[PDB]
DNA sequence: TTGCGAAGGTTGTAGTAGTCCAGGAAAAA
DNA sequence: ACCTGGACTACTACAACCTTCGCTTTTTGG
């Protein structure tokens, strides 16, 4: 079997290796060898060369096992100086040119800012109502309210957005700063008259994002 | 953007990456670049060119969404690679976002009927033809630019090669044609700016500096063709004039509508002011750029197969 | 980060199944960093647990960053004397172990105020934790990212910057069991940037279980690694929490990480 | 002229690379990874390379582009370890490829092919002759490459023959395209149950949409991506696009390149895949194994001739 | 056919070999490259490595032809660094030694 | 550590010194203004041959000594044997026991004429291709002759020698043993006694006691084994190798690879053994 | 809060060979 | 007037880190 043997020692270390394998290769290279030896041979030099490594000894040893193929047997000492394939790097450096800290991976951080955005901007509309206002500007004993300010304002969403509609009408309609206008508070269906409306999360009611942004 | 028909964007000096599942570019002039009202929806194409890199994340998000990508050169040409568009029948009806192609059927419907082809060269002809007259004629920023065209001399040879054109039988006769017109028009341009005696060097062999102007417009044309059926989506191979077998037939077919009447005049600018390399490229580019070439290349491919697939 | 303690090795020959267990936290430290993890820990007592879990989990954190947890006991009330018990035990200064003394509040006590407070419509500006509870910590509290929101000196800061808590699971189960008000803000924050150690849970009474198995649920619905620690767990319990915590992990990995990878627990004896 | 000197079916190399940016250094084509303290450049011969599969973490730029593609080296990407870039309901996208533009192709198998893909019956022709194919193959590897056998893959001919020869007569009798689908599909479960019985591997269930656990089915899916890649180089040395598959296109989106694909996914793949897991190797060694397994056994030579052989015969029909 | 090539370049020389050869092969050392390759592209790798060699220049190629057997096939630039064979001093030394 | 056969080199040096240098064994060459150091791979060497204007130090011959190789001087051939190892002493006792007696010394002598004439028969049957009836008619009168003293044994191979010189030269088309073929046979005799003194002592038996040129020169032994090879390669390798129009050291190398390729060694050490065997079994 | 790769200049280290001085060895079965 | 090892001493080749700066490429058989 003929072999390829290559050494990326440094300091001391090199003129050690240097002196054990120049007894088995003639030198093709500053610091490469190459030349037919048998098993036994070559499982000698492995012990001889690990019996005298430093710190700083990296050799690898490639088997040019037939035709259009050659494989990687073993690494003596530092095993960082190559990757699997029994290849070396090019350069290095310190400086960062990954700079992998740019880009994270949470993917739905996006959907959670939009929908929390647009139901920040509607939560507390119910506090417009006369009611809150006449008790904001009361003093006196406090009644409490008779509706939860969050449910009116869970109403006057309902209202404006249309029962029955779906998704892009309503974003449509609001996205376009020219329409205003209070002609679809008609269709606030009131909680305290004798008949109950449905619930507004009901499947008729309400689109899926207006569900989403009315339960938040 | 390259044109509005197309719908086509051009990136440099960027960094396309996701944050938080969004596409975001990364250049100077912060969060104020234009790059963030480009539409990403089926209806749109980027092109990157110098300075530019692309992460997996952020073309993973563009495959969902269902946009192209492909890597030009500096300016817009020529084009190295880019994605490759499907076509749209009856069958083969996968379930994706992106907008599949008719094109290839109604060219591969006509290109194998020789009379129909010879139409099509016809077409592409008198197309040349036409153009050249303006370029040649009507442009007063080229009229003030300084070579000198006389209106007789020009008009005598246009109006010999479209008698000659709509004479040719057989492919042959409508080359020599071409020949004659091409030498006409050098001619012509020599003359005009005073260059003096000049000739098409074969492979590039000549030292002149006309030679290599010549040549150097030659391949942004050559790519911007590429680009224009890329875009469509026909393939490279389906010649229509050249012979059946000389390879990237299709693509030097469709650049000679805007050479002759481009690259020609320009060239001999440079050369008689002698400029250097850079400059004559930039000024090439600003002449496509306003001319406008890219949109004219896609309005006369489409055309030739409406026209062929009415007279069906 | 960098602490030798954890990473000294024990003479003690009764103390050398303890280097075994953080060997093994170093060989799946891998895998789990991507897919999960749910530990078991039965050492008998007088093994000195306490150690062992400190060792193990902090073998699994990336050493180039660090490590943060927090450690919850099966008991109503934390007297001081037991924090200070489990930081001998540790070795750490009092410059990286918070103590969350007392024990949780009552429900109706805040309710007086909140309608009193209900006059005014600014029921958003209740404090986040009650009153009694006090965090023993006195490391850096200047530089925090969320500082801002959560007050400069209120206890939720100084319970977010500790890098290592000890406390009792009464103080971290509002995070999934808050009915009213903004209980669970501090605690949810805590499961979301940190990990999650449960003592003596079979200390727990059989009707409060359920609790335990939504905390574990959510604890593995925002991307934190579990482990339990006792000497006398039932495999019914053992079996209902790791399915609860899967449940939870599988949601979490449509939203991070690199989508279209599998669900493969990396579970730990 | 200088860098195509290679022809495709002669270079050597094939890439796989994750966590790693792709750029131009000093005049070279290099990737970057990182080592906590220090960055290693590694360099990548493009005038001995076919194809680039890019994994997760990955990024590349123009100029790193611009090289490749002169060199003719196509670059597509992929979602990491053999799962899908996308998917989504019905949606499925495993590589998203950036073929180059600048070269010009030869002009008459695109010719000859375009010449019948509008024609049902001969697109039956030719799905028929890839089927014939792909069964010739699979005997040739399995009960002619004593490689295999060395390696421990010991198969009961007798089973084996019964089955090609059933396949056979039930293949050149279909009907239609459905048909013939179902057939391959027996086919390649009957195939999965006797490449499981060789290597005592016990019970084997393949799973769907890379949800397998046990290392077989892991080893396949990773395994499907180098066929991909291989298939794609091949389709495009001949000029012919992507988008005109014959077989699978009705569920796929540039569906020829799965169509040449199935010529080598099972004879190389299978046996492969079930070694290595028998054997508790992991996802490199599997990788690199199979990867030499393709170059002896010179599999896009085989493409390359399979797809001149049936444009030539469609052709030759009319 | 697999190939070794070794590079005892200098200067600037080294640069150059190092950016041709790169495209090639991979690298299995700081002056070692090692792959298989056709005869074609060998052919091409010779004539660009010659084209733009420079005095300092000096690469060798060896040929793995069979089993415990390797031959020499080629050297561009100065053939002093190796001697017939191909292999190469392990010192040198500016005095006298042999007298 | 490694066998004597396997070591996969042979050195032929000229016009350098041999020292050692940092522990390890290496010769120098002159170049000019600097002088180079060729390192010696001893552990995979199984002999070396110095030429004109070469000089050793004792420092290089311990090591070489140590680890096994063989040493010689050339310009017929000086061998140093290194005697710091034990070597096995069965096969010397039987092979003395051998040629104590004149009687036994006389048979086996044609035994090896016999196993080179088989040795080229079957070497002639393709590497020499890159007449049959000839040949075999050669062979047969050869092996006739040889099958009553030991001056016919000689003179028998003499001509079988000559008759297989004749027939090479025919083949090449170029015999007479200043032309280049001349010389290459030299080489070649050098080389092949060299590989043949490496046997002998890797066997062990004594390279003074010879077998049928015992008369003609010190340490006949040598020059009986080496004839075994030297007639089944030596010769056409030289005839192809001077007609190609080629310089010493690549006739050198060829043969050395042909020497190689066909396991020579060992079928010269496996001839070695059988003929002392064979010798025993007459006694 | 901000691209990408090349060329020129500066800074630091490992690696090579010359000089001179001193000691001269290998430990079974 | 012998021959190696070691310690000590120059003294160059390599390699990376820091600043600017232009942004092409022959482009031909198509």
């Amino acid at each position: 079997m003929n072999i390829l043997l290559v050494s990326q020692c440094e300091k001391r270390a090199l003129s050690e290796t240097r002196r054990i394998l120049d007894q088995f290769a003639e030198r093709r290279g500053e610091r490469t060898w190459q030349t037919p030896i048998t098993q036994a041979g070559l499982d000698t030099l492995r012990r001889l060369l690990k019996k005298s490594a430093r710190r700083n000894t990296a050799v690898a040893c490639h088997w040019i096992r037939g035709r259009d193929h050659s494989e990687l047997l073993w690494i003596v000492g530092d095993a960082s100086r190559f990757n699997a394939q029994g290849a070396v790097p090019t350069n290095r450096t310190c400086r960062d040119i990954l700079r992998k800290e740019d880009e994270n991976d949470w993917h739905s951080a996006e959907d959670i800012r939009l929908l929390t955005v647009m139901a920040a901007l509607f939560h507390d509309i119910g506090k417009a109502s006369q009611a809150f206002q006449a008790k904001l500007r009361n003093r006196g004993k406090p009644m409490a309210d008779a509706y939860r300010h969050e449910w009116v304002s869970l109403r006057l969403f309902e209202a404006f957005v249309g029962p029955g509609s779906s998704d892009e009408d309503w974003l449509r309609r609001l996205a376009d700063k020219r329409e205003t206008g209070d002609a679809w508070l008609s269709q606030l269906a009131r909680d305290d008259r004798q008949s109950a409306p449905p619930g507004p999360f009901q499947k008729s009611r309400l689109p899926p994002l207006a569900q989403a942004v009315g339960w938040l | 953007l390259h044109s509005k028909r197309a719908n086509l964007y051009y990136l440099q000096h960027c960094r396309v990456l996701v944050n938080g599942g969004r596409v975001e570019y990364v250049t100077d002039e912060g969060r104020h670049s234009h790059y963030w009202n480009i539409p990403i929806a089926n209806t749109t194409s980027l092109l990157l060119g110098t300075g530019t890199s692309i992460t997996q994340a952020a073309m993973r998000e563009l495959a969902r969404a269902g946009v192209l990508v492909g890597f030009c050169g500096g300016g817009g040409t020529p084009l190295f690679s880019a994605n490759e568009v499907d076509v749209e029948v009856s069958w083969l009806t996968p379930q994706s976002e992106y907008r599949p192609t008719e094109y290839l059927q109604r060219w591969v419907g006509f290109w194998f009927d020789e009379e129909k082809r010879l139409v099509a060269a016809r077409h592409f002809q008198r197309a040349r033809l036409e153009r050249i007259r303006h370029s040649w004629l009507e442009d007063r920023v080229l009229r003030d630019a300084g070579f000198a065209v006389d209106a007789t001399a020009l008009a005598v040879a246009v109006e010999d090669s479209a008698r000659a054109l709509e004479q040719a039988p057989n492919h042959e006769h409508l080359l020599t044609e071409e020949a004659r017109l091409s030498k006409r028009l050098f001619k012509l341009a020599a003359q005009a700016t005073r260059y003096g005696e000049f000739v098409r060097a074969k492979r590039g062999s000549g030292g002149d500096p006309a030679n290599r102007f010549l040549d150097h417009g030659n391949y942004l044309a050559y790519g911007l063709a590429a680009t224009a059926t890329w875009v469509l989506g026909i393939p490279h191979g389906l010649a229509v004039l050249h012979g059946k077998t000389r390879r990237g037939g299709l693509v030097f077919d469709v650049a000679d509508l805007i050479k002759d009447s481009l690259i020609l005049p320009q060239a001999f600018l440079s050369a008689m002011r002698g400029d250097e390399e850079q400059d004559f490229r930039q000024a090439c580019l600003d002449n496509l750029s306003r001319a406008q070439a890219l949109d004219f290349m896609i309005d006369t491919l489409k055309d030739v197969a409406q026209r062929s697939t009415v007279s069906a | 980060a960098r602490h030798k303690g954890f990473t000294r090795r024990v003479e003690q020959p009764r103390f050398r199944w303890q280097d075994k267990a953080y060997d093994c936290a170093m060989a799946c430290r891998e895998q789990a960093m991507e897919h999960g993890f749910f530990g078991l820990n039965l050492a008998s007592t007088g093994c000195g647990k306490t150690l062992a879990n400190g060792r193990i989990l902090y073998a699994l954190a990336d050493p180039q960053r660090g490590a943060r947890f927090s450690i919850a006991l099966g008991l109503r009330s934390l007297t001081l004397q037991t924090g200070q018990a489990y930081r001998e035990r540790l070795g750490l200064g009092d410059d990286d172990l918070a103590i969350l003394v007392g024990g949780s509040a009552a429900r109706e006590l805040f309710e007086k105020q909140q309608e009193r407070l209900e006059r005014s419509g600014s029921e958003s500006a209740q404090e986040l934790l009650a009153e009694n509870s006090h965090v023993h910590f006195a490391g850096t509290l200047e530089d925090g990212p969320l500082r801002e929101w959560l007050g400069r000196n209120s206890a939720g800061n100084r319970l977010l910057q500790a890098p290592i808590l000890a406390c009792t699971i009464d103080h971290l189960m509002p995070a999934s069991e808050s009915l009213r008000g903004g209980h669970q803000i501090a605690p949810l924050l805590r499961l979301m940037t940190s990990d999650l150690v449960l003592d003596e849970v079979d200390d727990f009474d059989i009707d409060d279980l359920p609790a335990l198995s939504r905390l574990v649920h959510w604890a593995g619905l925002f991307g934190s690694r579990v482990l339990l620690s006792s000497a006398t767990l039932p495999p019914a319990l053992v079996q209902g929490l790791f399915e609860a915590y899967r449940s939870g992990r599988e949601i979490f990995q449509r939203h991070r990480g690199a989508p279209g990878r599998a669900t493969e627990i990396r579970c730990a004896w």
